[PDB]
């Protein structure tokens, strides 16, 4: 629910979460690792994102993918 | 790495769809097609060669089975 | 609303020179219910932030949230004239 | 039953077809330009506000 | 309602509306119970039948449902339809309402699934007694008014159909699908159809069709011929049976495949001969377009009759009518076997006639010039060309042309084409050979040129009976070896002859269209010739032509220009059929090249002509594809690829027209808004798709027979002023030529205002002028249509020459072609046998009401005219003939056909 929040400095906090949880697992060991990275890349791509949203995502997916995928 | 580049599948995507479309804004006409169709087949080429025609190839219905490794 | 006209921009502008760093406070007493809505400060932007990409560094070092009382007046000289940053209130115990 | 067949027929898979071909070509009037004939549109939305 | 026992018959009927018991209980116990109640049972049917009768009239759902509830049981469980056998086989005929009971007028959802397939088995086996037959006759005719049976007896009906329908869809067929459960043919319900046919074609028109599309079998209509031929005049009218036969033929048009489509109009064609009017067989027998047909409406009048009488003139009269002239040459010449008179017969089939009634015509309607006045460089050349577009058809300008001043002004190219503009002043005339002489004799090659393809204009009209033939006067220059007086020989010759495919026209077009190792633009002419020469009747797809399109492809890829015209040429030449034509795609196909990828697309357009809706998908999936390819990534080669795009789009717009034309009316309305969005999607796609569409579009319209001119010519011709190619305006001005002064007055302003306003090149100029002149000819002297007129599913031979031109950019070469521009319509009048040159009156009316032919026979109401007018063009083509309270009565039916009124008075 934090990750849809209206109040968008909560969304910023929310993402980075996420991935902190699920750093580096596998996209068949868990379904859920993949759908987060997609969340990320269309946060970037639409322009009617909040400067704090598009900074979450950014930072959420390098600790996601983190170490070249070794960490 | 997954992938997560893409901006030329759109096309493909758009021409692939109209044709099933049409299909179906051409239904009226293509039933009186369709009982022509059939005879002339069977008699000449069903596309090149006539083998495997007797179900849909020689199956019917759903050819698919469960995986128990991915997901 | 708070807002800001030409004439205000250069009585602005002289503060600006005196003091390198200096605000604006803008009370809109009329539009204010809460004793805080319709209060805001403001602050010039230079000519040279705009065209070079210099504006947004106040987004940077700070919490980066902009609290709206009136979402049309402030987003209207937020790029013409001025950029907002919000305001917060103050007191030591004694006072409180 | 074969009168009413004959118009229905012409009317319908023309008119359905018409239609069809519109969805299609309404995305791809688009993509040639995107800063040939897009420069007149840019200048109006921002003097119109 | 209510129960009311046994007091009187009246309270009979009222007690079973609720619970039966002369169906019900009694019945029931006797069947289940003794076995000599069989023969109780057997005089109770009658009682039985007579009881439903009564209570047809009762529609309430539930007191029908419930009252034969139990019945319904007792088919498997108590009888089992078999414990006394012939016994329940002859007693179904009450039990079989109970089963349409639950279909229809109750919904349960499951049972009426289900029971639609216990309704099929029962129909066959009770339709050997033949009595299944009698039980859908009493509901047909009916004998009470109920809201109910309206809807129920279309299910009995749909049974037969769902069957025999699925048969084509799949192959194991019969009652091992249990869909219906019924054997697809044998001797049990084949003669249940045919019974069946008999009483719904006397009261209803449903099924009669909806039995030969399913069997699919030009047999089924055989077996419609005999019932119909019966009923012919002793039960209605020639003229009733006329609107069934071809109702059922031009309403399912687009779902017939080549094969099948040519096949049941035979059998149409055959009922017209053996009814009285063998005035609706010719028509016919031209939309075939085999020569058979021609040949036996045309000899059943002029062999049995020794004698003169009527049976000759109409012979000729017939053939006369087609001015692609495939009829003439054929009918030709058994007018001389016969011999009463040559003189009358020869000249009557011949269009030599038609040249003298135009006289009549012309006496009306007048001169009036509207000339450019224009001297000087290429506006010199651009109003010479005009007068001869004004003047089109027969027409005296004598002394301008005499006036040999602007003549001799012209040059280069330009001298040519004002040779061949002044042969046009004197197109469909014997007479005016004599101005194309003088020049022919003098000065440079080029006037002498000229002459030739005036040659070719002027003849179109005089070229049977062996009276001055083209062929005479052309066959000197063919041999004379120079080459643009030989290609400009050929190229008269093919336009005066038309369709006429006679043994000395073709067989002198035939070692030749063979030499392109040598190269040589002009030769377009050597294939494009041939190509007209072959449309109006049915190709052999000429070996002469199919190997020399490749032997230039071999040779030479330099000219663009030769190779671009030669394609089309192919494609035109195929035209006058389709059957055969599926053959010759693959042969071209064969040997590829991405340089024969460009001649397949237009080819296919003919092969699936008249049942294409699979060529419209694919002529769109090919323009989109140079984008889409490209599309894909983002997230020598010269010669090839500009003659793979633009093949694409002529050939988009062919098979457009075609359908249109032949399939429903409705959907020529259609077909012009998805080009519409076709032009939309390559405006912005592809800078150079764009040029060639704009042209393709006026031809579209002219071709498809748009009934809208007014709004939609006018409307694109503004955008496309900005666009360059003022071809444009000469493809839209053709279409809208209409009814000259109808259309065409709002035309004249609009094309002359941005070719007057603007002038920034006198090469623009040229085209827009040219187009002005064309559209209108003074005081509606004649209207121009793609179409046969004869028929308006017809198209024309002569109008392909305006057909091919409009798939290049201009060239002062194309303005030479473009003054050819044949297409004529007589102007219809009274025949007498003193041939009296006046029609009497007539009815015009610009909208059919008839809903039952999608043609529209003309109403019998219009509104009244006067003598001697124009078969009007739209809103005006539904044409009945006033005369019948003169007591005069048509031997010629016109419905508004191109034809000639032919009246005999009491």
């Amino acid at each position: 629910p934090l990750t849809k929040d209206p109040v968008d400095f909560v969304r910023q906090a929310a993402m980075i979460a996420l991935s902190m949880i699920l750093i580096q697992q596998t996209e068949k060991l868990n379904p859920q690792v993949a759908d987060i990275n997609k969340n990320f890349l269309s946060v970037i791509t639409n322009k009617h994102q909040e400067g704090l949203a598009k900074f979450g995502a950014c930072v959420a997916q390098g600790i996601m993918n983190a170490g070249g995928r070794n960490v | 790495p997954r992938m997560y580049e893409e901006a030329s599948g759109k096309e493909v995507e758009k021409v692939a769809t109209a044709v099933l479309s049409t299909t179906a804004r051409a239904k009226a006409r293509a039933k009186k097609t369709k009982k022509e169709k059939g005879p002339n087949e069977e008699e000449k080429k069903k596309e090149h060669e006539e083998k495997e025609k007797e179900r849909e190839t020689n199956k019917k219905g759903i050819k698919e089975t469960k995986e128990n490794d991915e997901e | 609303g708070c807002w800001l006209s030409s004439v205000d921009v250069n009585t602005q502008k002289s503060f600006e020179q005196l003091n390198s760093r200096a605000v604006a406070v803008v009370v809109d007493p009329i539009q204010s219910v809460k004793g805080k809505v319709v209060i805001d400060a403001f602050r010039l932007i230079d000519t040279g932030a705009l065209i070079n990409n210099l504006e947004p560094r106040q987004t940077t070092s700070n919490t980066g949230l902009l609290n709206k009382a009136n979402i049309q007046a402030l987003i209207h000289g937020l790029n013409r004239h001025y950029y907002s940053l919000n305001i917060d209130y103050h007191k030591t115990a004694k006072e409180t | 039953t074969r009168c009413k067949l004959k118009l229905l027929r012409m009317e319908r898979i023309k008119d359905h077809l018409l239609l069809e071909e519109e969805f299609v070509s309404n995305s791809e009037i688009l993509k040639p330009f995107e800063k040939k004939q897009e420069e007149e549109k840019k200048q109006l939305e921002e003097i119109r506000g | 309602m209510v129960d009311e026992s046994d007091k009187k018959q009246q309270t009979i009927d009222e007690q079973s509306q609720i619970s039966p018991e002369k169906q019900t209980p009694n019945k029931k116990d006797k069947k289940k119970e003794e076995e000599e109640q069989l023969s109780e049972e057997d005089a109770k049917l009658k009682t039985d039948l007579e009881l439903l009768v009564e209570r047809l009239k009762e529609d309430d759902s539930s007191l029908y449902e419930a009252s034969l509830n139990a019945l319904k049981e007792s088919i498997k469980n108590s009888t089992s339809s078999m414990t006394a056998v012939p016994k329940p086989l002859k007693f179904l005929r009450p039990t079989y309402p109970d089963l349409c009971s639950i279909y229809d007028k109750w919904t349960d959802p499951n049972l009426k699934s289900s029971l639609a397939d216990v309704l099929s088995i029962l129909a066959m086996t009770y339709s050997e007694n033949g009595k299944h037959d009698s039980l859908r006759y009493r509901l047909l005719s009916d004998v009470s008014d109920f809201e109910g049976w309206g809807h129920e007896y279309i299910r009995h009906l749909a049974l037969e159909i769902g069957e025999v329908y699925n048969d084509q869809v799949e192959k194991d067929a019969e009652d091992e699908t249990s869909s219906d459960g019924s054997k697809s043919d044998g001797s049990a319900a084949t003669s249940g159809f045919e019974f069946s046919k008999e009483d719904t074609l006397r009261l209803c028109l449903d099924i009669v069709p909806y039995f030969l599309k399913h069997n699919g079998e030009e047999d089924a209509v055989d077996l419609l011929l005999e019932i119909e031929s019966i009923d012919k005049l002793p039960q209605f009218v020639d003229e009733n049976t006329f609107q069934r036969v071809c109702q059922y033929m031009v309403a399912c048009v687009p779902l017939l495949p080549p094969p099948e489509d040519v096949a049941f109009l035979k059998t149409a064609y055959s009922i017209y001969l053996s009814q009285n009017e063998l005035t609706d067989a010719i028509a016919l027998a031209v939309r075939l377009g085999e020569e058979d047909m021609i040949r036996s409406v045309f000899d059943a009048t002029s062999d049995p009759v020794m004698h003169k009488q009527l049976a000759y003139i109409l012979a000729a009269q017939k053939t006369s009518f087609e001015y692609e002239g495939v009829q003439d040459i054929i009918g030709n010449g058994k007018l001389s076997e016969h011999f009463l008179y040559l003189a009358k017969e020869l000249n009557l089939t011949g269009p030599k006639v038609p040249e003298d009634i135009y006289k009549s015509h012309l006496d009306n309607s007048k001169s009036v010039f509207s000339s450019a006045g224009l001297d000087s460089a290429q506006q010199n050349l651009a109003s010479s060309f005009v007068n001869g577009f004004l003047n089109l058809g027969y027409c005296n300008d004598k002394l301008i042309v005499d006036n040999d001043n602007w003549v001799y002004k012209t040059k280069g190219d330009g001298m040519t084409s004002a040779v061949a503009s002044i042969g046009s002043i004197y197109q469909w005339n014997l007479d005016g050979l004599q101005q194309l002489d003088k020049y022919l004799y003098v000065d440079e090659p080029e006037v002498k040129a000229g002459a030739l393809l005036g040659i070719g204009i002027s003849a179109s009209g005089v070229h049977d009976g062996e009276v001055e033939p083209a062929l005479l006067l052309l066959q000197d220059y063919v041999t004379n070896p120079d080459t643009k007086i030989s290609s400009a020989a050929i190229l008269g010759l093919g336009i005066a002859f038309a369709g006429s495919k006679n043994d000395e026209v073709l067989g002198l077009l035939l070692p030749i269209a063979a030499s392109t190792d040598l190269p040589i633009e002009t030769a377009a002419m050597a294939s494009l010739a041939l190509a007209h020469v072959f449309v109006g009747t049915c190709n052999g797809d000429i070996t002469t032509s199919i190997m020399d399109n490749f032997l230039e492809r071999t040779a030479i890829e330099l000219k663009t220009d030769w190779v671009r015209f030669l394609a089309l040429a192919l494609g035109i030449l195929y035209m006058g059929q389709g059957e055969q034509v599926d053959d010759v795609l693959e042969t071209i196909s064969a040997i590829e090249h991405p340089m024969t990828s460009a001649i397949e697309v237009l080819v296919g357009s003919c092969a699936y002509t008249g049942t294409g809706d699979v060529l419209l998908i694919q002529d769109l999936l090919h323009r989109l594809t140079p984008k889409n390819v490209k599309g894909e990534e983002d997230a020598e080669i010269k010669s090839e690829e500009k003659k793979g795009k633009s093949s694409d789009k002529d050939a988009t717009t062919d098979g457009k027209n075609d359908d249109e034309e032949e399939e429903k009316e409705a959907g020529i309305v259609d077909e012009l808004a998805y080009a519409v969005l076709g032009i939309a999607l390559i405006a912005l796609g592809e800078d150079i798709g764009k040029e060639m569409s704009l042209r393709h579009f006026g031809h579209l319209m002219h071709y498809g027979n748009e009934h809208i001119r007014r709004m939609v010519p006018l409307a694109m011709g503004i955008v496309s002023v900005s666009d360059p190619q003022m071809k444009v305006f000469d493809t839209l001005t053709r279409f809208s030529h209409d009814a000259d002064l109808e259309v065409s007055m709002n035309s004249i302003f609009a094309m002359g205002l941005c070719g007057a306003g603007t002038n920034n090149a006198r090469l623009a100029q040229l085209l827009r002028q040219l187009a002005s002149y064309y559209s209108r000819e003074q005081d509606a002297l004649f209207i121009t249509r793609l179409a046969q007129g004869l028929l308006h599913l017809g198209k024309g031979t002569m109008t392909m020459d305006v057909f091919n031109d409009a798939h290049v950019l201009n060239k002062v070469t194309l303005a030479s072609i473009l003054t050819t521009a044949v297409g004529l319509v007589s102007p219809s009048f009274m025949l007498k046998h003193h041939q009296l040159f006046y029609m009497l009156n007539a009815g015009i009316r610009p909208k059919f009401i008839l809903a039952l032919n999608d043609e529209g026979e003309p109403i019998k109401v219009n509104v009244r005219v006067g003598q001697a007018v124009e078969t009007v063009g739209q809103a005006g083509r539904p044409k009945k003939i006033t005369g019948w309270i003169t007591q005069s009565t048509p031997v010629l039916l016109n419905h508004g056909e191109r034809a000639e009124l032919e009246t005999d008075e009491y």
